[PDB]
Order: C-alpha cells, then structure tokens, then sequence
C-alpha cells in the first residue's frame, strides 16, 4: 500500500474565518512559537549527560573491547597454537609461532596482535575451542605511541591475568548463548 | 538542572546592573548631591555659566540663594 | 553563488574494498559490508548473507529471518535520524540531533547488547545470525518504539509547519520521475516524485510480505517531500517493530546445516564432526558452487545490491557493492541547475550521501 | 471582488494591512475633531519672547500685564 | 573621576559578555538535553576566561594573501564601537548625553560593517569575500526598515534623545501603541547582529566561517566578543525604547536592575531563537525585508505621523 | 519525573504533550542487568533417524 | 510548599557530604554532590555509590580516591582506575556487586 | 618568591587555559565520526569539558583523525594540519587512522596517519567506543598538563 | 572632550589586546601555513577577480531609500510647525510616492534577483 505525504490538499475552499485564522499565523508566528515552546519544554528536563568518569555508560557481557589470553584455573595456558585465530582474522592482526615446550606440550612462543590491525570482530573467541583468546571488556587503553598499541605474548596474559574476574563471569553469562 | 544557570545570569546581571548605579552616584559626588545639568539647548548652557560665574568658585552646581542679595 | 556546474570528485575514501574480498573468504569479508555504510550496517550484511545463501541455496529459519527484519527497520529509524538531522545541522537546526542522539545511543544499545559492538555488529550471516537474543531485550525494545513517536512528534513540530524549513526545502532540488529513472535513483529519491516502487513489496527478500505497512509517495520531487517520506518511513518502521515483537517464532537463527553455519561449542566440544566443521569453516571457509547474482535490497538509502561471483571456492572471485549514493550524486549537478550553494547544501542533504559506499 | 479580497487576506495580508492602514492614515484626520488643535498648541508655545507694544492710547483689545483678563486664554488646552 | 565612570561602564560589559557567552552555551545545552560546561570551574564560571586566555596565547596568523593593515584594522574597530555604542545609553543617566543619540547609534553600527567588508576582503580567500558579500546585502536588507521603524516610534517621542523615552514611557511601555514595529526592531536587531536565523555571515553550513576563516586566535576574539556585547546592547535598546523601566527621580538604581531583568529576557530570547530555527536564505532575507516588513513600515510611519495631529498628541521640544 | 507537579505542567503546555508519560530517560522500567541462563533449543536436523546430509 | 521539599533537598545535599571540607572535595573533584548509598570500597580506596531513583546511566557512580599505587589522584582520575571486580558492576553489565 | 616557583605556577595556568579550552575541527572521514557525533551528544556533552567543534583550522587546536585516510586525502589533512596554529595537537580515532586497519594491505591506503602528521594520542576501536574517544580526550589533557614550556625556558 | 576620551580609550583598549596578542605567543611561520584556505586543497585562481552581484539593482535602489530616509528624520521637527496640514500632506505624498515607486520595481522584478 502507499500514502501522500503533501498531496493531503483537495480543492479549495474559502472563508472569513479561514482567511482570517490563515493572517494570523502569517502575521503573528504562530508555528514558531510552537517551536520555541518545545525548546522551552527541553529546558525544564532532566538532561541525559552522565558525570564521565565517574558514571559510566552501561554495557553487556558480549561487549568485545580490549584482547586477553587466559588460561586454566591450575594456571597453564589453554591456548594450543591451533591457529584458527589467525586463520579467520580478516584484518590479519594476529601472528603466532609454535614450538614444543620442554614438557612436551604444544604451546606458542609469539602470538601478537597489531591492534591498529585489529577491527574488533570477535571472530578469534568463536574461533578459539578452548576459549583461550577473548575480547574482553576494556576500551580505556589509549596510548600516547603507536608502538605500545602492538600487543605480545606477554601483554595479552597479563591482561588476561588481569581482567579474568571479570572475563570469566561475563563468560559464564553469556556461554549459553553459543 | 536549569536551575544550573541561575550562577551567570546573576553574574552578568550585576555586571549590567553597575553601571548606572555608577553613573549615577558619580554625577551625584560630582556634581554637588545633584543630577548632572543637561544642557540641550543653549539657554541651559547659559544659565550654567552665570551659576558658575556667580558661585565664588567657578562650579555651577554651588547654589547661591537668598543669603547673596544684600 | 549561483552554481553554474558541481564536478564531485569523489575517491578520496576508495580502499580497495572490492579485492580484499577477493583476497578473503565469505565469513572473513563480511565486516566489510558493516564498514561501507555506516549508518545503516545490519542491511549491508543482510544483503551479503542474503546474496551468498541463495548461490548456497540454503534458507535462514523463520527466527532468524524475524530478528533480520526487526533490525533492519531499527538501522532504517537510525539512517533517517542521522538524515534529517544532518540535513538540519547543514542548513541550521541543531537541536534535532542533539534530541535523537539519545534514542540512537539506545539502539546502539540494543546493538551491543545482541553482537557486543555499538555499531559494526557482524550478526547478521550467511544462515540468520550469529547469536541468539539475549533475555529482555524485546520488552527494551518495546519500551523504546512506545516512545520514539513523541520523539518524531517534536522534530515535525519544530520542522514541517516551519515557514523556514519550508522556504529551504520546498521547490529545491526537484526531480522528474523519468529523468530519475534514467540517472538510476532509488528509494526516497524515486518516491518523492511519485513513484510506486519498493523492493520490501516487490521483490521481498525476508519475513516482508508477512509484516503490514504502507509506503510513503511523494508528489513535488523536492526536498520537503523527501524529508516527510523520510519521517513517514520511521513511523511505518515503528509499525513493522510492534509486528516482530508480537510475533517472533521459536526455534533456532542459524541454519542447521553446520557445513555453513558453525556448530555451537557444546557440540563442538564433543561432537567429531562438529570440530572438524568449525575448524574448517574458521580456517578455510565453506565453497560456495559456482555462479553470479544480483540481489538488492531496500537498505535506507535506496537499492543496495552486491553482484557477487563466485569460482568453487571459499573466497569471491568478484563481489561488486551497487551504493545507492553513487548516482544520486551523479545527479547532483542537474538537480542543482537554477539554484545557490545553500540550496546545493540541502540538495547534498536531501540524497542521504555516505561516502564509504559511494568511495568504498 | 470579495473574494478576490479574501483570498488576498488569506495569502498576502501584509498587503492588506499595508494598504488599510494607508487608507486610514490619511482618512482619519478628516474625520476627527480634535485634529484643529495640533497647530492650536504648536502655536500656543512661547518659544520666544512675546515682544510688548507701544501703549499708542488706542488698544483696547490689548492687555496691560499679563494676570488682565485679555488677550488669548489656554483653558481649551488646560482642559482637554 | 570621569575615568572611573569609564571602568564602572567598560569592564562589566566585557565580564557580560563573557558570562553571556556562558550563559549561551548553557541554555542551548538544556535545550539540547545536555548540561553545558560545568567542569572548568562551579558551573562552567570560568570558561570564558579559559577561552580567551587560551586564545591571547595562540600563534596569530599572517598569511601571505592578505592586506595586513585592514586585516588588523578591522577587529580593533568592531571592538572599538562594540564598546562605543554602549556611552550614550540612559541606565537611566548616560556618560555621554547626546541629543543625537539615536543617530549616533545607527551610524556606528552602519560603521562596524565595514570590519566585517575590510576583513573579509583583506583575507584574500573566497569564504571570506563570500562572507563580506554576504554581509553587504544583510545590510542592504535591513537597514531601510531600521531607521523608519525608529523615526515612527519617536514621532511619539518628540526627539532621538535616549532619555526622553524615560520620560515617555513614564507611564506605559511604548509597545503597546508600537508592538508590531517593535517586532520588526527585533526581527532587525536580529539581524544586525548577523545571529540566528541570520548567521549568514559566518554560515558554517555553507563557509567554513565566512569573514572569520582566515582570522586567528585574539583578533578573532575581538570579533567574538564584539558580536557579543552588540546583542546585549541592542536587547538594551529594545528595552529602552519599547519596554520602559520605572523611573522615579529618587530610585534610579530601581531603573538599572529592571533595565537588566529586561536585557536578560531579550538576550535569553536571542539564544532561544538560536536554538529553534534553521537559518535563512541571504536572498529570502531581502525578499522579506522589502516585501513584509518595508511596505508595512512605511504604513505604519504614515499611521504615526497623522495619530499626533488627529489626537492632538504631538510631543514636545524639550 | 524528580519534577514537581508544576515544571511538568509548564512544559506539558509549551509542548502540548504528556511527556511525564513519555520520558527520554529509562527509570527501572526496563530488563535488568543479571537475566536468569537460557535453555536455547535446536534446529530440526538434529534427529537420529532419518537424517541423512544428501537428502538435506 | 513544592520549593520547600526541593531545598530540603538541596540541603541533604549540601550537608550530607561530610562537612564544607567533604563538600567542596567532592564537588570540586567530581562536579556533582548529589548523595546516594554506599556500596562498598576497593583496597585502593575508590568509594562506589548507588540511587536507583536516578535514571540508567545515573544510578551507579564512584569517587576515585587521592592515591593509587603513588600517583596523586586528587585532580588527575580516569576510568582505568576501576578494578575489575566493580568494572562489570559500575558499567550495569551485572545487578550484583 | 622564587622565579622558578612561579614559572611552574605559571605554566600550571597556560595549560589550565589551554586544555580546559579544546577546540577541535570538524573533520571526520569515515565511520568513526558516527563515535565523534555520538561523543558530542547529550550523554557525553563535549562542550561540558569545554571543547567546541570550530570548522577553521585557524581556529582550532586539536584535529580528530576519524577515520580513515587514504592517498587522496592526505595532502588535505597535512595542509590542514599545517594551517592549524601551534600549539596544535592530534588525536588518531580507530584502527583505519593508527595503522590503515581493516584496509592496512590495501593500494590507496596510508598505513597510519602517523606517517603525514605527528600523533599524540591513539584510541583504538573499529570504532572506539565514545566513552573511550572521551578517556582520549582527557588523557590529552593531562598531557598537556605536563607540558613544562616556561620552565624549560627559564633552564635554558 | 568626553566623548574624545571614551573612544580614545577604547581604541587604546583594542590595540593594547592585539600588540599583546601579536607579541606574547610563540610562533612558527612558514608558507604552508600562511598558504591561503580552501577547504584543504589550493585555489584554482586568485579571490581578487570579479564577483558577480545578482542585487545590483536592489542595491542601487537601496541608495535611494537612504536619502529619502533622510528627508524622512526631520519630521521630529516638522511637527512642531504651526502649517501643519502642509507637514502632513507632504510627508504623506513622500511616503506614497516612495511606496510606488517600491512597487513599480517589484513588479518589473527588480527585486528578484539576475540568475
Ligand atoms: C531557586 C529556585 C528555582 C530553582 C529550583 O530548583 O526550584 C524551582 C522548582 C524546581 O523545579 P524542578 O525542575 O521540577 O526540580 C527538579 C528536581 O526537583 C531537583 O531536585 P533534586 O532532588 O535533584 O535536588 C535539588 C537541590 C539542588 O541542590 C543544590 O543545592 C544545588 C543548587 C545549585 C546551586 C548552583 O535543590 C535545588 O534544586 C534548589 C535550587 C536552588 C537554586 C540554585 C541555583 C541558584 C544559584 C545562585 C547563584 C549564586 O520548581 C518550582 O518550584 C517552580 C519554579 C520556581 C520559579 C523560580
Ligand atoms: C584616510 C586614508 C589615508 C589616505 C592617505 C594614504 C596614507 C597611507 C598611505 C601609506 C601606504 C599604505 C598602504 O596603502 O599600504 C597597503 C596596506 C595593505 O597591506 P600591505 O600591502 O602594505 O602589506 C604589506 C605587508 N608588510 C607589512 C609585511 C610589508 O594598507 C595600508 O597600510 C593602508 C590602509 C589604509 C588605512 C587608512 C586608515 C589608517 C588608520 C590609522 C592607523
Ligand atoms: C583567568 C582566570 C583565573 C584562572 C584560574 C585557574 C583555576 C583552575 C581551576 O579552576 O581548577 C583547579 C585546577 C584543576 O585542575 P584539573 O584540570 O586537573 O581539574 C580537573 C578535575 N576533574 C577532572 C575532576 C574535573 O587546579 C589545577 O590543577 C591548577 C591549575 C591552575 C593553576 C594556576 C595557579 C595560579
Ligand atoms: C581581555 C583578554 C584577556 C586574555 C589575555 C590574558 C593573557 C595573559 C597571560 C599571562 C601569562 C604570561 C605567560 C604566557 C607566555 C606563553 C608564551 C609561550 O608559551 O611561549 C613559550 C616561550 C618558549 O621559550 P623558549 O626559549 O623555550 O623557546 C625555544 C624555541 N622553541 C620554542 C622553538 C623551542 O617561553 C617564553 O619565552 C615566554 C616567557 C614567559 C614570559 C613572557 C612575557
Ligand atoms: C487601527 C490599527 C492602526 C495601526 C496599524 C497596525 C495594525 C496592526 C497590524 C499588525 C500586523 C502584524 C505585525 C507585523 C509583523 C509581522 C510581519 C509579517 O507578517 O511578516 C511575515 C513574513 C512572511 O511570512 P511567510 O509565511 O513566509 O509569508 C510570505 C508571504 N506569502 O515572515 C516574517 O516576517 C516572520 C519571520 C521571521 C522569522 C525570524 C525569527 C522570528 C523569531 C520570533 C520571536 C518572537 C518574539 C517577539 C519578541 C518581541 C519583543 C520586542
Ligand atoms: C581614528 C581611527 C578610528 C576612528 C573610529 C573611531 C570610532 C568612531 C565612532 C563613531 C562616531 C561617529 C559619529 C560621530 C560622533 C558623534 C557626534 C556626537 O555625538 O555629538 C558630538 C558631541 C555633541 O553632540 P550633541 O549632544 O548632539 O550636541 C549638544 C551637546 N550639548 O560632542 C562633540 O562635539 C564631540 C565630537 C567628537 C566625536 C567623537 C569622535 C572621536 C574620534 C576619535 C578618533
Ligand atoms: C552545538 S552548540 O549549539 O552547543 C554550539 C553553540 C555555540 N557555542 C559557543 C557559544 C559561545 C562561545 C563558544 C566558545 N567560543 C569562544 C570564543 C571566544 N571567547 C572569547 C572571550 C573573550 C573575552 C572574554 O572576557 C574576558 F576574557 F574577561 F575578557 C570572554 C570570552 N574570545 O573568543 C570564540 C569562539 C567560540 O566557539 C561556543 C557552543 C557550541
Ligand atoms: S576481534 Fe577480529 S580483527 Fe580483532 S584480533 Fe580477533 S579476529 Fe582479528
Ligand atoms: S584459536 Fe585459541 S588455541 Fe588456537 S591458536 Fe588462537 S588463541 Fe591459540
Ligand atoms: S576504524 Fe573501523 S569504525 Fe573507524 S573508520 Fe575504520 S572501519 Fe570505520
């Protein structure tokens, strides 16, 4: 189906009355003073800025911020180098190289992550089936030098050392859902 | 809230408030307890000039009454 | 200032989308599609997802399809905010922005909540979307389109009957329906001058032709009859909403066939078959059978279509993007013929032009 | 014609007004009786010194000090 | 004593103008839903300052297209009338009794156009002549209406003395008997100040700043807080003219705070109008000067010239 | 709705509407934060019998 | 009436934030001073407030404390100085603190 | 009364001034400047912090890169830039702006605006959350609070 | 003498603001700074050539409307004349013919402007 939008105007006709209520609106700025009005209106409401940084705007467990590897609660490494994460990673950000750690485990010895490259996509968490790579829930990790924004083995666990109580229940949230 | 304004619009009708209160108690302290003589024809001009003549200093706004007639 | 020729050059956002697709697989291209429009992202990936289910020859559930077509409309009601709020911004009013944002900060909500992004959720994928939506979200949703009336309600009040409004889009920019044809408009640009065409009641492409709603026509091509078509459009989305709120089915979002939609983790965790899948469709992807389509969409702006060719391979040997935007700036310098540069100003609003998917 | 004044009342009623009020601008003085008076007091107005005459012996109509009931009287503009 | 009367008069008015500026940005933030500076100090008190502060210590530009002396002449004048217009004015007793007043401000504000002309054309870039230009036929628009808007009003007043409008509204506001061209004086002191819905000058929507685009950190203050203080002395006109405080010989301190309550509204009332409307066409501009507000006038200065001489209330000369 | 009964009036009138019905702002009318777990079903090719991937 | 319970209000606020020294800290280091309950209170010293009868992004807020791991935080606070722990509560992603 | 004491108080009060007061540009290339917008709307009021959108370059003092920048664009943001009057700073907004990002291998892409102009803060995201647009902005500040101009002078 | 001093002082004041503004910064000056602006990019021509004006015309007129604005401003006066149906009868005779001749120009579309 359709409808007019401006063709809403038949034939016409024409009063005193109508002339005369069509002057005043001329004359007297009726329909700016209905604008005035609203403006008016919003004057008197509570306005919706939050006092940042000390109320902050809500967010969801799915949130996919800033990157942390994890690992078992006995504290070993889940990531295996399966590499899927860098196999998927559409903005080729991810670069990992494997090697048999001494107790024979197959774990990595680089796994960096150029996060200028990186579009926060969260493909590498679906991916990784060991939840080891997540995107956790930090944005306020600005820098000052473009190479402190290229993350390492080391930066991304302690991230991951870092945020895991929060990471971790998020998880337990939202895991139901995938 | 809007109520948040009220601090500069207080702040700046103080400062229009000002001066004219100024203005006017300047004229006054000037110009002996009195509104300072507008002159908007020459006739007033006139009259300003013999006051100030007469005044034994030469100031307009010195008025000299019934005391200077004998 | 009267304009005597306007010679867009346009390029200076050209990335080279079309070969990095070339250069990734299905999946892996997808965020392209949210980057290239960004105002009006889940239509961009519903028209990949739509493109490279039929060379699949696979169908979304009924869910899925429900979820697509809600969120669409809430990207149309986002897309026409930051439309006529632009357009105002650019010819003077600046408080409709500043009223809107906060319904659009609500959506972006939404949005986060069901991907975890604001504004580039890869959700929407070849088989429905990625994952389900999470508890309470309709009853938000419902709390937010109850309102967003009373929203449209105040900006008509400081727009439509505005004498200024009206002397600044009324009789600007007017366009012929043949002359509109011919230079390859779509959308709002072909209603505002009376024609009857929309590709959600023709050439449906979701759960559209189960959902009541009317489109809105224009008579004088101008920009006055676009920005109502524009306001009309939210409120006729607003009434799809209030639909796929009441009646959204049960059942599961992606399709059950886990050679091209991954397998839940559960499953993967325990099933053989189901690792191997996902192992394989998050390294190499799923081949997709050989062959070309076109399929368009009515995305905000216009006909947004993907002509897409595939080999039997997991990557697209060439996916062209079709911009509504491209040729509504092409037709710029005749609909600026007989006027000034606020009046080009207006004009440059009036075409909703985003440049990520005219450049891309 | 009505109409045609209608019609204008309802789209152009600046003209209207203009033309009404030229109209009336320039009908009214005709009309009132208290227009005599504008030059009556314009005239009245001593912004000079009324220069006195020689008492030749033969003016009766013209007073001799200003309080002598001759001469012209202001009542009609002392209650007005 | 007469240089104190000068500071008395001077540092309050910029002091307004800076807290204007604050009380701009505040109301159209509440309008906008949102609050406004309130971080810098309590309530955003110290904004102004931050600004021009910041400004005064920026690199200036001197470009290499420019006519340098205009292009520093022309804030120094636009800041040098802004404060100039502000001498004669009757709060209720002026620092400079002018019984040309009137005239005196209409030529000096018919002068400070010439900053924006000179500025624009000095600046040897296009947005600024288009600015310049721009503020040519601003001019030409409204300046035909201004002064017979203000001859008919002072057909009741008996002179372009601004303080025999105290006299004159000893008893009832002139805008009873003068409402719909004390419209018309808003309407045209709105624009005289090129702000909204007449911001054409310095269109951002269509140049970039207009006349501004190439000017710098202090001289383009100069020009800011210039516009800024022509709003509140122009909201003070209105107020002067049409609306009348109450003047009583022994209370004149009375007479200043509600000729300030009234400035206030007036100047509110300009940053409402900022923030409820788009902004004009420069050819709608003059097609609505010279065909609403031009014939009308000139109706009503025939209408004002007969109701004295029909009603017997011609003023008086002094 | 921290207003009180005569702000909502004033601008109930400027704007001619009920806003006190209709506010911009979200005060405990919506979905909390901590949802109970899901139970999400399956899809239909999830049988043992009579599933085979080349009739699919 | 109606001004008489908003100023009463405002008078909770203005008193209820320690004594002036507290007052001004808070609203000089926070540039709001309305009072709500508290939560609780991080080893570094971060106090965290709630007032459900505020809107959404409202009714959740923290003071920062003066000294996190030896910088003086008294002027120069940012939102990395949340520990986790109150980062899924203070960005409304739990009900639970 | 040390002059070295009031130099330190006196710089204190040039970036007071000159950070409680950031003007940035109107220049927004790409999706990020949605998150620009987003960070100038009620629930983040830029000008509560004092910073104001001026569309000059000589008037402005901070340039957002947001978005993307490619090979055609580049001479435009430097020129720009460059007419931007000291003190000017710089703030890369995204992935696309730090190091190209999504479009790092492509053609008509500069792997970073870093590489035409001198950064000073980088907010990641595709696209940075506003709230995280407005961490950048106040981590600009206190940058500029440790500025130390005057006292280096007064070393010299 | 007053009125001298004012604005001598208020000239003082706006100079005093622009030395201190053109001596106190730091600078840094080199061409592609003081490079003229257009929107990123360098102009194809110079801004001193011939800017076409579309209100030449209402301009023009506009000069006229000035001068008989300024036989309108003695009216102040002229009604304090004792011949005050001559005062009436010309000013009314001024402003209609003023009024006709606004309204020839609008008709012939002197008003709109060349396109
Ligand atoms: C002053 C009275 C006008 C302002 C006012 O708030 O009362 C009017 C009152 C508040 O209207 P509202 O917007 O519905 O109240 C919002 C909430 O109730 C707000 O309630 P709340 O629970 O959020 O707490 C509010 C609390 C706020 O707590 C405070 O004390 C902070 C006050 C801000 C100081 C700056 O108290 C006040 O708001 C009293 C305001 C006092 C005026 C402060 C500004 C004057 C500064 C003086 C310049 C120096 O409305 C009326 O009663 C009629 C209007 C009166 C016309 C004047
Ligand atoms: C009254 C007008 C005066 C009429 C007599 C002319 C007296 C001045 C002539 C001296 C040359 C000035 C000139 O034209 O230079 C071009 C300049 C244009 O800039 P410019 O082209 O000289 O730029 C030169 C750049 N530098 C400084 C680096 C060398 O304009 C002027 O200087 C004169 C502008 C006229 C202003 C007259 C009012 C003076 C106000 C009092 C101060
Ligand atoms: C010209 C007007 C005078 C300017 C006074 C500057 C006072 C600074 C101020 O108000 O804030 C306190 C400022 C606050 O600095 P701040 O920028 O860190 O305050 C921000 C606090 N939050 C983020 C919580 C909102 O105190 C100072 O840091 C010293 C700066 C001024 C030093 C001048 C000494 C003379
Ligand atoms: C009504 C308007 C009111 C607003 C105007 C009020 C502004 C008053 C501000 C007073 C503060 C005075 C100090 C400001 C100096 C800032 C200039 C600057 O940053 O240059 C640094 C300069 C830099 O010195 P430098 O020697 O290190 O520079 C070396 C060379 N460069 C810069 C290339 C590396 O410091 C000074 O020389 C200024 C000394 C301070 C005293 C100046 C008098
Ligand atoms: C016996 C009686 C004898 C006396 C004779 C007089 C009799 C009374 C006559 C009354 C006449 C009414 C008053 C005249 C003023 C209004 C003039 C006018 O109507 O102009 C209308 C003009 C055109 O409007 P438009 O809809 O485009 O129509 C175009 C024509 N087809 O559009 C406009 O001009 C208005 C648009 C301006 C928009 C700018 C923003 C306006 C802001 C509104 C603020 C209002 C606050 C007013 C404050 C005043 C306090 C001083
Ligand atoms: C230098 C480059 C910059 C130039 C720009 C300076 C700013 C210009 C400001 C605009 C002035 C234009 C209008 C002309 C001045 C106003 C004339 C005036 O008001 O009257 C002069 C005054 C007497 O006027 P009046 O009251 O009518 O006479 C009866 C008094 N009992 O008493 C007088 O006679 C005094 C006349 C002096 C007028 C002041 C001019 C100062 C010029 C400084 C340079
Ligand atoms: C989207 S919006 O609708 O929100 C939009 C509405 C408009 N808006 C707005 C309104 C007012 C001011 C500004 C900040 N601003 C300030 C200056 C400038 N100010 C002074 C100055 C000098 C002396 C002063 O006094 C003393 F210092 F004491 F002498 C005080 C000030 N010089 O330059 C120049 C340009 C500028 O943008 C911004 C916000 C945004
Ligand atoms: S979120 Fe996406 S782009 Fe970022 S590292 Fe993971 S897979 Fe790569
Ligand atoms: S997908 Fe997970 S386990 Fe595999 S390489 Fe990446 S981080 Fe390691
Ligand atoms: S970083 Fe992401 S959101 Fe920002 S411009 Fe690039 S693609 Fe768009």
């Amino acid at each position: 189906t359709y409808k007019y939008v401006n063709k809403k105007e038949q034939e016409s006709e024409v009063d005193m009355k109508s002339a005369t209520d069509n002057a005043a609106r001329i004359l007297m700025w009726t329909e700016l003073i209905r604008g005035l009005g609203m403006t008016l209106s919003y004057l008197f409401r509570e306005p919706a800025t939050i006092n940042y940084p000390f109320e902050k705007g809500p967010l969801s467990p799915r949130f996919r911020g800033e990157h942390a590897l994890r690992r078992y609660p006995s504290g070993e490494e889940r990531c295996i180098a399966c590499k899927l994460c860098e196999a998927i990673c559409p903005a080729q950000a991810i670069t990992i190289e494997a090697e048999p750690r001494a107790d024979g485990s197959r774990r990595t010895t680089r796994y960096d992550i150029d996060m200028t490259k990186c579009i926060y996509c969260g493909f590498c968490q679906e991916a990784c089936p060991v939840d080891a790579i997540v995107e956790g829930p930090n944005f306020e990790f600005s820098t000052e030098t473009h190479e402190e924004l290229l993350y390492n083995k080391e930066k991304l666990l302690n991230n991951g050392d870092k945020w895991e109580a929060e990471i971790a229940a998020n998880i337990q949230a939202d895991y139901l859902y995938r | 809230m809007w109520f948040e304004i009220l601090p500069g619009l207080a702040i700046m009708g103080v400062c229009l408030v000002i001066p004219g209160v100024s203005t006017a108690y300047i004229h006054k302290f000037t110009n002996g307890g009195k509104e300072k003589r507008v002159a908007r024809v020459q006739y007033q001009w006139y009259l300003m000039e013999r006051d100030r003549r007469i005044s034994g200093v030469n100031r307009y706004y010195v008025s000299k009454g019934l005391e200077n007639i004998d | 200032e009267m304009v005597r020729k306007c010679d867009p050059h346009i390029g200076l956002l050209h990335r080279g989308t079309e070969k990095l697709i070339e250069y990734k697989t299905y999946l892996q291209a997808l965020p392209y599609f949210d980057r290239l429009d960004y105002v009006s992202m889940m239509c961009n990936e519903q028209a990949y997802s739509i493109a490279v289910e039929k060379l699949l020859n696979i169908q979304p559930p009924p869910r899925a399809q429900w979820i697509r077509v809600l969120f669409g409309e809430i990207t149309r009601i986002l897309n026409h905010i930051m439309a006529v709020t632009t357009h105002a911004l650019d010819i003077g009013a600046m408080t409709p922005f500043f009223w809107m944002f906060e319904e659009r900060e609500k959506m972006f909500e939404f949005y986060e909540r069901v991907s975890g992004a604001r504004m580039h959720a890869a959700y929407i994928r070849p088989g429905g979307v990625h994952q389900d939506l999470p508890l309470g979200l309709l009853d938000d949703i419902y709390e937010f389109s109850k309102n967003f009336s009373l929203r449209i309600d105040e900006v008509e009040e400081m727009l439509t009957n505005n004498r200024i409004w009206r002397n600044r889009t009324v009789d600007i920019g007017v366009v012929t329906a043949e002359d509109a044809l011919n230079y390859g408009f779509s959308g709002v640009m072909l209603r505002g001058s009376g024609i009857q065409w929309d590709l959600r009641k023709t050439q449906p492409y979701d759960v559209y032709d189960q959902v009541e709603f009317d489109v809105p026509i224009g008579s004088r091509g101008d920009c006055y009859d676009r920005y109502l078509c524009r306001v009309e459009e939210m409120r006729q989305s607003l009434r799809i909403i209030e639909q796929c709120l009441n009646k959204m089915p049960p059942g599961e979002i992606k399709v059950d066939d886990a050679k091209v939609s991954p397998p839940k983790r559960a499953e993967m965790k325990t099933s053989m078959e189901s690792l191997i899948h996902h192992f394989k469709l998050y390294t190499e992807g799923y081949q997709v059978p050989p062959g070309a389509t076109y399929t368009a969409i009515e995305a905000p702006k216009g006909e947004f279509g993907v002509y897409l060719v595939s080999d039997g391979s997991s990557r697209p040997y060439r996916c062209k993007i079709k911009a509504p935007g491209f040729a509504h700036l092409a037709g710029l310098d005749k609909m600026s013929k007989g006027h000034m540069l606020a009046d080009v100003v207006a004009i440059i609003g009036t075409q909703d032009i985003v440049f990520g998917e005219i450049d891309r | 014609i009505s109409a045609f004044l209608k019609n204008a009342w309802a789209k152009e009623p600046v003209l209207v007004v203009s033309f009404s009020v030229w109209g009336l601008a320039i009908i009214m003085p005709m009309i009132s009786p208290y227009t005599k008076y504008a030059s009556m007091i314009n005239k009245a107005t001593p912004y000079n010194y009324p220069v006195p005459v020689r008492d030749d012996g033969n003016m009766p109509d013209v007073p001799s000090h200003p309080q002598d009931p001759l001469g012209p009287s202001l009542d009609w503009l002392k209650n007005l | 004593m007469f240089f104190i009367n000068i500071l008395t008069l001077l540092v309050p008015i910029l002091i307004a103008m800076a807290f204007l500026t604050l009380v701009e940005r505040k109301i159209l933030g509440y309008m906008q839903l949102r609050k406004g500076p309130n971080i810098v100090g309590p309530y955003g008190i110290l904004q102004p300052f931050a600004d021009a502060m910041k400004l005064f210590m920026k690199e200036p530009m001197r470009p290499l297209t420019t006519s340098m002396s205009l292009f520093i002449i022309a804030p120094t004048l636009s800041l040098t009338l802004a404060l100039s217009l502000w001498v004669p004015l009757p709060m209720p007793h002026p620092l400079i009794n002018l019984n040309l007043g009137i005239l005196f401000i209409l030529a000096t504000s018919s002068l400070s156009v010439y900053s924006i002309l000179w500025s624009g054309w000095a600046s040897n870039s296009k947005y600024s002549l288009f600015g310049a230009l721009r503020a040519v036929a601003q001019t030409i628009s409204y300046e035909v209406t201004m002064a017979i808007i203000l001859l008919s009003v002072l057909l009741m007043n008996g002179s372009y003395s601004l303080q025999t409008l105290i006299t004159t509204q000893e008893h009832m506001w002139l805008l009873l008997p003068a409402w719909p061209m004390a419209m018309m004086w808003f309407i045209s002191t709105l624009a005289e100040t090129n702000r909204a819905p007449f911001d054409l000058t310095e269109g951002e929507s269509e140049l970039v700043s207009g006349f501004n685009v190439e000017y710098a950190a202090g001289p383009f203050a100069l020009f800011f807080m210039a516009e800024y203080t022509n709003i509140i002395l122009m909201n003070a006109l209105t107020t002067i003219i049409f609306l009348g405080p109450l003047y009583y010989i022994n209370l004149p301190e009375l007479y200043s705070t509600n000729f300030m309550m009234e400035a206030l509204l007036l100047s509110s009332t300009f940053l409402w109008i900022r923030a409820s409307y788009p902004r004009f066409r420069y050819d709608q501009l003059m097609h609505l000067l010279w065909k609403n507000f031009l014939p009308l006038t000139l109706a009503l200065c025939m209408w004002h010239i007969s109701l004295p001489i029909f009603t017997a209330g011609v003023p008086p000369y002094m | 709705a921290s207003a009180t009964r005569v702000i909502q009036k004033l601008r109930n009138w400027a704007s001619g509407q009920d806003l006190q019905a209709k506010l911009q702002l979200r005060y405990q009318e919506i979905a909390k934060r901590t949802q109970p777990p899901p139970k999400l079903p399956v899809g239909p090719s999830h049988k043992l019998s009579n599933n085979y991937y080349c009739t699919r | 009436m109606e001004l008489v319970e908003v100023l009463k209000r405002g008078v909770q606020q203005v008193t209820g934030h320690g004594g002036l020294r507290g007052l001004l800290r808070v609203f000089f280091r926070a540039n709001d001073i309305r009072i709500g309950t508290l939560v609780g209170e991080d080893k570094y010293g971060n106090k965290y407030y709630e007032d459900n009868k505020q809107f959404f992004g409202r009714h959740r807020w923290v003071i920062y404390t003066t000294e996190m791991n030896g910088k003086n935080t008294f002027w120069d606070v940012d939102g990395s100085m949340v520990p986790p722990e109150w980062h899924r509560w203070l960005h409304c992603m739990t009900d639970d603190p | 009364s040390r002059a070295e004491y009031v130099v330190t108080k006196l710089d204190d009060l040039i970036n007071w001034a000159r950070r409680s007061s950031l003007w940035p540009m109107t220049f927004g290339l790409a999706c990020c400047a949605v998150e620009m917008m987003h960070m100038a709307a009620p629930r983040y009021d830029m000008d509560r912090f004092g910073v104001v959108f001026r569309a000059s370059p000589r008037q402005a003092d901070v340039m957002i890169v947001a978005g993307t920048l490619t090979n055609k664009m580049a001479p435009a943001l430097r020129k720009v830039y460059d007419q931007m009057p000291e003190p000017r700073y710089v703030v890369s907004m995204g992935s696309c702006a730090n190091g190209g990002g999504y479009y790092h291998y492509s053609y008509s892409v500069v792997r970073g605006c870093d590489r035409i102009v001198p950064v000073d803060i980088y907010v990641p995201g595709c696209p940075p959350t506003a709230e995280a647009l407005l961490y950048g902005i106040l981590q600009l500040q206190r940058k500029i609070k440790r500025e130390q101009k005057l006292k280096i002078w007064y070393r010299r | 003498m007053n009125l001298y001093t004012v604005i001598f002082i208020n000239i003082l004041l706006s100079l005093t603001l622009i030395l201190v503004a053109f001596w106190l910064p730091q600078m840094n000056l080199y061409s592609e700074k003081a490079n003229p602006y257009e929107c990123g990019f360098d102009p194809t021509s110079s801004a001193r050539l011939p800017f076409s004006m579309k209100f030449f015309l209402v301009a023009i007129t506009f000069l006229l409307f000035d001068l008989e604005i300024a036989l309108l401003l003695p009216l102040p006066w002229a009604i304090q004349t004792i011949k005050t149906s001559t005062m009436m009868i010309m000013a009314f005779i001024l402003v209609t013919i003023l009024s006709l001749g606004l309204a020839y120009e609008w008709t012939q579309k002197g008003l709109e402007w060349t396109e």
